[PDB]
DNA sequence: TTGCGAAGGTTGTAGTAGTCCAGGAAAAA
DNA sequence: ACCTGGACTACTACAACCTTCGCTTTTTGG
């Protein structure tokens, strides 16, 4: 809360449009929060357009309480030097700003000691998290409200406690595609408590589109707000994902809020 | 046309806007004024107050229509001060009334609260059978048990439930503390038998919540 | 006798809160709204007051209400911006009333409506009645009233008497309840039509349920509440209880409402909400805007004087 | 429980909101006031008393469920406001939670015919001239009270008021009856508390405490009995000893069951021991508890309906 | 009709008039109330004010009778604050200016 | 900034000092202990008058002059016209091509008896409400009067006012030109006085040059101007308030609401510049 | 982890008027 | 021995925040 950099107004002509997306953001707020969001981004390359989130991002937020969101690209391996050079984007502390180094873990390496662990019946105490991945964060980690339950200083807590965070969308996916185990809780938590920007979608396979379809309906599902970022964005891939999000809005506002209002996402270009 | 100028400046403020609109207006009361004026005359005004105005400068226009009508014109300066009406607040607090944390809006947190409990009490009963035990006791070489230990607790919890009944008799059933015994074991359509029984999820086999609670 | 001199038809204001909370203060009944690190006091003046409708986030408390009912005050709860209080499968309720039980009501206009009201014969009478009636303020309304002229409600002449002469003779022939209820739904979609066409709108479809998301249908569906606040009040001053409905009343609880409520929801209700679309205003002016043209046309006599005649006329017949 | 027959509850000190979908009452002693065994159900119904509020929230919820809500004073009297019950009949049949009633059916389909009012009348009047008798010789508390009711005058009296009524051809002559009756007992009352000559004053105009208790008294019993036909259904207007003309009829004819057989022993009492208001209000709320009255005035008003079909 | 009611009051009698005035109308200010009302509840108002008035107590009552028109109806209490025609002074001084 | 017939006060101030506090002009009386400040809406007056027991102070003066407000003295009434203002000077021109000549000096002199007998006649048909034959024939017959020299202008115009005179005791049913009457019709005068003063500067014309009063008193014009007003309305005001038993303030305060009622600055303006006109075309 | 509104006492601020001293003005078309 | 503005100086009315504490209301034409 209360960043002055998201706040700053940007002298550079160059850098005016930004200047505008975020008084739009303050423009919309309000409907936002209540029917929903399902923001784009088309600027060019070479525009800068990581501020440009961020700062779109926070002007939504109410600034009363503050902002939370996270990152995603689309790349399989994430290498720090990317997330310092997003803090240095954004312009954030290393106390304010989480990164997940590494890539996802393969499937089957889990199992032989699965099955070993078998012997005794105890299923249910396997990590979380697999233990390569480890969370660059050095903030507050005392007041966890979920502490007991993810572990005092394990993966979990300290993603969970991050207010921002970067990552890889190989990391969130198991929210909606896990199979075995428990390794959609930790994601799924993030997932309900703070919002979503997918960056470079687009750099997708054909192929593992319907994965990213399924993560968005979920996403739109538990109450979050999701913003594509890209500049070659084809129509047909945009329909879809809308169509999918509101889907997933719907049922989410049975349960929660005022009953009887009706599903106008809010969209935006 | 007949208005209504009402002031709720502070400080420095105050005096010049008395100063300003003293030469329009006769004084009805400490911060009241009343008149007829012509359109002229209130273009003219509101644009002298709009030009010296200040941070605490707060004045609102009222204009008596016609019969049982009058409405809001214009405010010049702070808008904090009047709601939509132009009405102003009477009192004013610092410590919380509404007191809104209290009271949340998740319209399914018993639903949830109460399903969740039912199927934790149930989920790994199934760690009972001899199979299980054994192994548990086993120490030598592990055979995979032929079936898992959450089928059991499902085929348990059917069997119990009793085939074909609707909710209210075996949320009864169970409710009764006094009600014990094992004689709705008899009912276990073990799948190791030569037939296969149907599958517990059929139309037939369990009420809507039997499977709720049976999925989890 | 000090409270409630000046009569119901008299007063002048009318309430609809959200997210506040009604309290007594230093012996005044006062609504408190939030605003950050400041709370602000409202007052309610009770003696100048029919009705109080809240929405959503709000609670009220005891000595609040006995105060209002003192004063002879409704008050309902009702489902925020328009929608229903509660709504499930065929299950609605749109407002819950607490009308005070303090005050003794005439006796007069009670025995005289409910000597009929057990009898299939005046209650289709009383209908016919009531249908007449609105038809005639229709009428009145929509060439009479010179203000929504001058606002641009611009509407045929010959179009709009050729449908209220067809609806009139279609109406007073009408056998049963149910040929009734499919007249005046005819009668409504043609009106639905002609004030679209009158201020050039377009193509306009009524939605039901709330569900619509053009503006017509949001302002249409809260429009609604205000005839029903204003019906309800001119409902209990006479002493007649709710649930003694005579036409709406196979479709909902207490449907008396909702039958005196019809009286006006078409005569003044559609034209301002198609000219606010118009203008794209939003909930607040429509609102007051509405508010207005109501008070100045004094609806809630008009709808005392109607019960009161059919009452009367039903006791005469007999 | 006010009364085991209406299923009415009464709440005070409490706050009712509702928290993940469900209505939770906050009061001192936590979660151990016995406000938590209240069957939320279509067969209940809620009073709020002196220090408590109730959410929009709440109020849908309980809409949801089907249970009544309704304002009173200090106490459990009078009532100041309370939602409204609809009427049962082959039409008019919206689908609701709520559950109707059918007392308005029968009670309007004899109030028309002028002699069974008369047996109504006599009903009512068959009734006090009972509970009086109770009151004023069985009770062993008021006995020990101290006020000292003599057998043989009392009994004289209501002996020939029972003559007196059983033999009214007319309204005005059961009205002259009642009067006589009233006087009668006013002066045992006055002649047993030792406080000399009484009069009713006009107006509430009498200076005398014996006035003014009297007055209160009878405002707490004037709530109870809207209570009562709140609950059962009927409406106030349609009187049944009273003028037609008169407001508020019914209300003051159940209510007058109770008042010279529980009212007019307090007064006095309180008059002697020159106690204040709140002492007084406190002793006719407990009086009026003990003796079970909302339950006796529920039973006559039904019963009344009963015999007029039963007859029919 | 329409009326403006403008308080004047002091000291213990503000409060007892911002209590029964706040009945009838809306604070349009700190001591100015203005709403539409009948004549009977004209004179209920009047006379609940002078019934609990006291000796600070100052209360005035224009109609705005019509168009580029208006009257003043009556004065409850001191009528040493306001003039003639309802105005009040702008300013005071015990000092003599006059001379 | 609005126009000087828009303006909707006219003040008549007694034992008052006229100062200006604070950059304010306020007029000061005393009460006793303390001393009380009301203010003037300068820039909402036409014209102010000063009674007996008060004086002005120049910085006043520069403001009243400043916004273009006039002022006077009273006790026959002596103006002080504000010369710091630049008015149109067509009309004046007019005006004074007219004056010159006396003979055409000598016409319209009964043209504005004329326009003022038919303001009487037309305000005379509902106000006065809360006979039409007597009326209509007296009008007649100070018409055919009214249309030789201007001694007999005035000898005419004087018996039509001597019969409305009379004509409005009867209405009454209370005249002589001691009693309450002749006190409120010469408050009436005197306002009347201030409203001609105040329309002829508005138009520009010189008041000393004057109509039919010019040898009676100085500054004939604008008495003769408040003529067309003072029969039209003043008389019967002044006999009703009069007849009413009502105060001096009550009776002035019911004759400035009837003269705002009637849009009279309007009409005397109108006429003075339709007599020029007409008096140009005979030329 | 715990209602609701009133009365009495305490604390802080804006607002009003008296005192004394110093300067004396308004800028087109 | 003139007349306003400004700076400075008391010095009261207002308003809110902190503690206890009782819980009604005339109740009359019904």
């Amino acid at each position: 809360a209360r960043h002055k950099g998201f706040t700053r107004r940007v002298e550079q002509p160059r850098f005016r449009w930004q200047d505008k997306a975020y008084d739009c953001a303050m423009a919309c707020r309000e409907q936002a929060m209540e029917h929903g969001f399902f923001g784009l981004n088309l600027a060019s390359t070479g525009c800068g357009k990581t501020l440009a989130n961020g700062r779109i991002l926070y002007a939504l937020a109410d600034p009363q309480r503050g902002a939370r969101f996270s990152i995603a690209l689309g790349l399989r391996s994430l290498t720090l030097q990317t997330g310092q050079a997003y803090r240095e984007r954004l312009g954030l502390g290393d106390d304010d700003l989480a990164i997940l180094v590494g890539g996802s873990a393969a499937r089957e390496l889990f199992e032989k000691q699965q099955e070993r662990l078998e012997r005794s019946g105890s299923e249910s105490a396997q990590e979380l998290l697999a233990e390569n991945s480890h969370v660059h964060f050095a903030g507050t980690l005392e007041d966890g409200p979920l502490r007991e339950w993810l572990g005092r200083n394990s993966a979990g807590n300290r993603l969970l406690q991050a207010p921002i965070l970067a990552c890889t969308i190989d990391h969130l996916m198991p929210a909606s595609e896990s199979l075995r185990g428990g390794h959609q809780i930790a994601p799924l938590l993030r997932l309900m408590t703070s919002d979503l920007v997918l960056d470079e979608v687009d750099d997708f396979d054909i192929d593992d589109l319907p994965a990213l379809s399924r993560l968005v309906h979920w996403a739109g599902l538990f109450g979050s707000r999701v913003l594509l970022s890209s500049a070659t964005l084809p129509p047909a891939l945009v329909q879809g994902l809308f169509e999918a999000y509101r889907s997933g809005r719907e049922i989410f506002q049975r349960h929660r809020g005022a009953p009887g209002r009706a599903t106008e996402i809010r969209c935006a270009w | 046309m007949n208005i209504l100028l009402v002031s709720q400046c502070e400080k420095r403020a105050l005096s010049e806007t008395r100063r300003i609109l003293d030469q329009f207006a006769e004084r009805r009361g400490e911060r009241t004024w009343q008149t007829p004026i012509t359109q002229a005359g209130l273009d003219t005004l509101r644009r002298l107050l709009k030009k010296s105005a200040r941070r605490n400068t707060a004045v609102a226009c009222h204009w008596i229509r016609g019969r049982d009508h009058s409405e809001l014109l214009w405010i010049v300066g702070d808008a904090s001060r009047f709601n939509a009406q132009g009405a102003v607040p009477t009192n004013r607090t610092c410590r919380d009334i509404l007191r809104k944390e209290d009271e949340n809006d998740w319209h399914s947190a018993e639903d949830i609260r109460l399903l969740t409990v039912m199927a934790a009490l149930f989920h790994d009963i199934g760690k009972a059978s001899q199979a299980f035990q054994a192994k548990l006791r086993n120490r030598g070489k592990p055979m995979a048990d032929a079936y898992r230990h959450e089928w059991v607790s499902l085929r348990l919890f059917e069997a119990f439930v009793g085939p074909g009944s609707s909710d209210e008799d075996w949320l009864r059933r169970l409710a009764d503390k006094r009600e014990t015994g094992d004689a709705w074991l008899s009912q276990l359509a073990r799948d190791d038998r030569q037939s296969a029984p149907p599958g517990p999820f059929q139309k037939s086999r369990l009420p809507p919540l039997a499977q709720a609670v049976g999925w989890l | 006798s000090e409270l409630k001199t000046i009569l119901h038809s008299k007063r002048a204001n009318l309430y609809y809160l959200q997210h506040c909370r009604v309290l007594v203060n230093g012996g005044r009944v006062e609504y408190v709204t939030d605003e950050g690190r400041h709370s602000h006091y409202w007052n309610i003046p009770i003696a100048n007051t029919t009705s109080l409708l809240l929405g959503t986030g709000t609670s009220i408390t005891q000595a609040a209400m006995r105060e209002l009912a003192r004063a002879g005050v409704l008050v309902g709860f009702c489902g925020g911006g328009g929608t229903p209080l509660f709504s499930a499968n065929e299950v609605d309720v749109e407002v819950s009333w607490l009308t005070p039980q303090s005050e003794y009501r005439p006796t007069e206009y009670l025995q005289r409506w409910v000597g009929f009201w057990f009898d299939e014969e005046k209650r289709l009478v009383a209908a016919r009645h009531f249908q007449r009636a609105r038809l005639e303020r229709i009428r009145h309304s929509w060439l009479e009233d010179r203000v929504l002229r001058d606002a641009g409600f611009a509407v045929d002449a010959t179009a709009l008497a050729v449908a209220v002469e067809d609806s009139a003779r279609a109406l007073e022939q009408a056998p049963n309840h149910e040929h009734l209820l499919t007249e005046e739904a005819r009668l409504s979609k043609r009106l639905f039509k002609l004030a679209a066409q009158a201020t050039r709108y377009g193509e306009f479809v009524r939605a039901k349920r709330g569900s619509g998301g053009d503006p017509a249908n949001r302002f249409l569906d809260h429009g609604n509440y205000l005839a029903y606040g204003l019906a309800a009040t001119a409902t209990w001053v006479l002493g007649i209880p709710h649930g003694l409905a005579v036409l709406h009343g196979k479709t909902r609880r207490g449907g008396l409402v909702f039958d005196v409520a019809d009286l006006i929801k078409d005569s003044l209700i559609l034209p301002q909400a198609f000219l606010s679309a118009m203008r794209g205003d939003e909930e607040q002016d429509f609102r007051q805007a509405c508010l207005d043209n109501l008070s100045r046309a004094q609806a809630l006599d008009f709808m005392i004087d109607t019960l009161k005649d059919v009452a009367q006329r039903s006791t005469v017949s007999a």
